[PDB]
RNA sequence: UCGGUUUCAAGCCGAUGGAAGUUUGAGGCAAUAACAGGUCUGUGAUGCCCUUAGACGUUCUGGGCCGCACGCGCGCUACACUGACGGAGCCAGCGAGUCUAACCUUGGCCGAGAGGUCUUGGUAAUCUUGUGAAACUCCGUCGUGCUGGGGAUAGAGCAUUGUAAUUAUUGCUCUUCAACGAGGAAUUCCUAGUAAGCGCAAGUCAUCAGCUUGCGUUGAUUACGUCCCUGCCCUUUGUACACACC
């Protein structure tokens, strides 16, 4: 295509939502760094905040990662309907989200702690497998 | 809360509007039909809840069916579940809503692998 | 292949006939049954053919009517059986049965004793089957040879399983918790380890061995304790070695060292600062 | 079962016929099935 | 002493002394099978 | 057919011609002498235990057959750049398919998909179906970084088969991205449309393969040698150790 050329600019290691983000990767592969966020996922928000993928993480400005942190926790209100979403239909409150980097370990131990509360096969087995591997 | 909803509204809610607020599984299993003996379980259960001393427990019921969704009926029931051999008295919990009753009937006991000792002397004897 | 069960059903005459087989076979081909009659020390027909019936029922003996040349052929299991009769006479081994090692020449199992503290057997198999002279014989000088070198390895301090008997062809040993270089996922002292894994082939070139096959499921690694990880390198490595005389041990040696620091390398991505130990001055040590 | 051996094992289930492979061997010509190749 | 036998006297061509440590801890959910009991407080060392 | 080779005898081997010339190449058919091999729901005052409160008969629930330090083995997917992803090109054969039933299913609408819904052709060289299959071709993205290779494990949802899916049948959506940098001793299989790569169909089949058997698609490297080991034989020969001596 073009060969533009840019005398700095572009930083090296730069953080969004309290996350590392490498800027040399193209921004798909980039977000895709974090948990709760994946190849396709990054995909689509990157489409909804009209961002330029074939343009690489070192050429963002932090306008396009407010829109980016804005379509993670309203993902609803920029139209990419509930399929996409890690916990759709939560029987705790009754909507559909999607679950971020530090948030889908605490979602994890809110579910095994669902099932050992109520004490099914798969708590019972989680935690003696767990227990027993490692003693 | 089982969709968002106060524990009250959802026990005194029939199943069909438990099966508007279900997954697609309980949908499904309820949209297909239902056996004529939980009909008679059902009010043995209820039975027992309604002879109850008042502030403590109420009357243990012991089930078979492993495959029966635990429906808002139910909640605070006192259920001896069979496992193949043995009766589990679990009592039914806001939370365990949508489960079958199998899963709260482990069907085994555990491998336990770690006993080189006994595995010593479980061998074939040479004499 | 190995049955251990079936021999708690033989007598103390079961065993003598067999015995007295064993010694007819050794001296000649097929024994007939008058050489069985006459050599097993019995009373009559009625001990001796009783017994043959059981052992051959219990395929411990063949059969073999050529054109009125009446024999006998003593099986695999027959030659396993009174090995460990003669263990179970002996004192060494009490009970059999967990095969953990299916070697080509080697068959090992885990067995136990009087006392209940556990073991491991290698039999050796040479060909399995259709039975010579050779097949017996060179299994029997296999498993004298590897228990010698075993004894000798135990003797110098080479953390190698103690040899505790050989049985003719089979081989008891002490069993050692331990697991192989693939098993293991993460070491506490690394370096220690390997400098410890280099240290054992310097000394065994010190000795006059090269054990050409120093791979990864090759060294065991028992561990004493849980709180504070006490390692202990245990390596079976026997009819593979290559005496330091041999026009070929150079490459062996270093070929051990280089399979050593290859996967020091790659499973736990440490790399050694010291330079390998070369064959040469493993040519002085010893 | 097969219809001729009372025989729960071998069953060509098959086109309706439920004959065991064994039994279902030996009616093979009588059916009509011959050995061409 | 026959007494001290978790077996029959038979030890000169049996099995071996079978040790059985039994490390029995007590569940409290009411009424609930020996099964269940056997996995809820299972110890390895 | 020509020529080598052979007592120049039945034959062998090379070349040429030939659709086809290693016996162009695969397997069924006997008589023979060996079988305590499978059952007949065959029969005869036939020898066994009893004769029957035994459940070998029935049923009814629910659990099993997978349960996991590991040993063994057949495999499937992989460690990438003769590659993955995203765009377009678009080429097969062997099959199978519904009645007193619901099988193979085009097409039109709804749906991110999985799927749903309204119809339809075919009991079939006539309809599905030209089975518009994949590897593969071409134009792009990435650039050697466990990477965008790999897709284990795990979370939440959505549907289908089924009376019933919990120990999750399977399918679909998002997310988690473990091990695995061409693999030790060793060992399997293969000589032409063959190996290998690739998918499809049919059997199991109500849901599925990573199961099997065929099929077509793409299509090499290396022999056309030998008895080195593996065996299989067939000769010659000495001999039962004709049970020789110690
Ligand atoms: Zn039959």
């Amino acid at each position: 295509s073009l060969v533009v050329q840019e005398q700095g600019s572009f930083q090296h290691i730069l953080r969004l939502l309290n996350t590392n983000v490498d800027g040399n990767i193209k921004i798909v592969y980039a977000l895709t760094t974090i948990k709760g966020v994946g190849r396709r996922y990054s995909n689509l928000v990157c489409k909804k905040a009209d961002v330029d993928l074939h343009k690489r993480a070192g050429e963002l400005t932090q306008e396009e990662l407010e829109r980016i942190v804005q379509i993670m926790q309203n993902p609803t209100h920029y139209k990419i309907p509930a399929w996409f979403l890690n916990r759709q239909n939560d029987i705790t409150d009754g909507k559909d989200y999607h679950t971020l980097a530090n948030n889908v370990e605490s979602k994890l131990r809110d579910d095994l702690e669902r099932l050992k509360k109520i004490r099914a096969h798969r708590g019972i087995r989680h935690f003696w497998g767990l227990r027993v591997r490692g003693q | 809360s089982y969709r968002g909803v106060d524990l009250e509204k959802l026990l005194e809610m029939s199943t069909e509007d438990f099966v508007k607020l279900a997954p697609a599984r309980v949908r499904r299993r309820f949209a297909r039909g239902m056996t004529s003996k939980p009909a008679g379980f059902m009010k043995k259960l209820r039975a027992a809840k309604l002879a109850a001393p008042e502030n403590e427990k109420p009357a243990p019921v012991r089930t078979h069916m492993r495959n029966m969704i635990i429906v808002p009926e139910m909640i605070g029931s006192v259920v001896g579940i069979y496992n193949g051999k043995a009766f589990n008295q679990v009592e039914i919990r806001p939370e365990m809503l949508g489960h079958y009753l199998g899963e709260f009937s482990i069907t085994y006991t555990p491998v336990r692998h770690g006993r080189a000792g006994a595995t010593t002397s479980r061998f074939i004897p040479l004499k | 292949k190995l049955d251990t069960s079936h021999m708690r059903y033989l007598t103390t005459d079961d065993f003598r006939v067999l015995q007295a087989v064993e010694q007819g076979s050794r001296s000649h081909e097929v024994v007939p049954t008058p050489l069985i009659h006459q050599i097993s020390g019995m009373r009559s027909q009625s001990g001796t053919n009783r017994a043959i019936s059981d052992l051959a029922k219990l395929s411990l003996i063949s059969k073999m009517r050529n054109v009125k040349y009446d024999g006998y052929r003593l099986t695999y299991n027959g030659i396993d059986y009174l090995a460990l009769k003669t263990m179970l006479n002996r004192d060494t081994v009490y009970s059999v049965g967990n095969t953990i090692g299916v070697g080509k020449e080697s068959d090992i199992y885990k067995v136990s004793d009087k006392n209940g503290n556990p073991r491991v057997m290698k039999i050796h198999r040479l060909g399995r089957s259709n039975q010579g002279a050779n097949w017996m014989h060179l299994s029997r000088l296999a498993a004298n040879k590897e228990y010698q070198f075993m004894s000798m390895l135990y003797s110098k301090g080479f953390k190698v399983p103690e040899p505790f008997d050989n049985s003719r062809h089979i081989v008891v040993m002490e069993l050692i918790e331990g697991y192989p270089m693939r098993r293991l996922r993460k070491h506490k002292n690394i370096p220690k380890l390997y400098s410890d894994l280099m240290c054992f082939i310097v000394d065994l070139a010190n000795s006059g061995l090269i054990h050409c096959d120093f791979n990864e499921f090759n060294i065991m690694i028992k561990d004493k304790l849980e709180d504070e990880n006490d390692c202990g390198f245990v390596v079976i490595d026997f009819p593979q070695c290559i005496s330091i005389q041999h026009q070929d041990a150079d490459y062996y040696f270093q070929r051990d060292v280089d399979c050593i620091r290859r996967f020091f390398k790659k499973k736990l991505k440490y790399e050694p600062k010291p330079d390998s130990s070369m064959l040469d001055t493993e040519g002085f040590g010893d | 079962q097969c219809r001729v051996c009372s025989s729960h094992t071998g069953l060509i289930r098959k086109y309706g016929l439920n004959i065991c492979r064994q039994c279902f061997r030996e009616k093979a010509n009588d059916i009509g099935f011959n050995k061409f190749r | 002493e026959y007494d001290g036998l978790t077996t029959a006297r038979y030890d000169d061509h049996g099995f071996l002394p079978g040790r059985e440590q039994t490390s029995k801890k007590a569940a409290v959910p009411k009424g609930t099978s020996d099964y269940q009991a056997k996995w809820y407080l299972d110890d390895v060392i």
